[PDB]
């Protein structure tokens, strides 16, 4: 019994945490940018 | 234009050793004034007001170009954001 309903765990783990995956990815790279357009906007500041 | 003086000139004969009270002639220089040149305040080319109005169309210059790349680098969240979103429920599809 236990062949193919631990052989399933294997995509579960994949592709249950390659989900949040890309949400860990989306909450680091945007906060990037709003340091970028901080600095542009202090360069403006500047003139 | 002479300045003025009570005291034309008189006859001195000075020594070496004795001049007693030793005082501090006023020296002469051996060049003729004819080279001596009459002094010209060289005025600039510009005046601070044309350098206000210069730097302030450079500043204006540079404003611009500072607004363009605002613009251009306000939206790449929004590239993030359009970009990972059907990905990610492509993700959850699984």
């Amino acid at each position: 019994q236990r062949t193919g309903r631990s052989a399933l765990a294997v995509l579960i783990r994949a592709c249950y945490r390659l989900q949040q995956q890309l949400q860990r990815t989306r909450r680091a790279l945007l906060h990037h940018s709003d340091a970028v357009l901080t600095s542009l906007h202090h360069v403006r500041m500047l003139l | 234009m002479d300045p003025y003086c009570p005291f034309d000139a008189l006859d001195v004969w000075e020594h070496r050793r004795f001049i007693v009270a030793d005082s501090r002639n006023f020296i002469t220089p051996e060049f003729p004034r004819d080279f001596w040149m009459s002094p010209v305040f060289n005025l600039p080319r510009e005046t601070a007001a044309e350098q206000v109005v210069v730097l302030q169309a450079q500043r204006t210059a540079a404003a611009a170009a500072l607004e363009n790349a605002a613009m251009q680098a306000a939206e790449l969240p929004v590239d993030i954001e359009r970009r990972l979103r059907p990905i990610e429920r492509n993700v959850h599809e699984i």
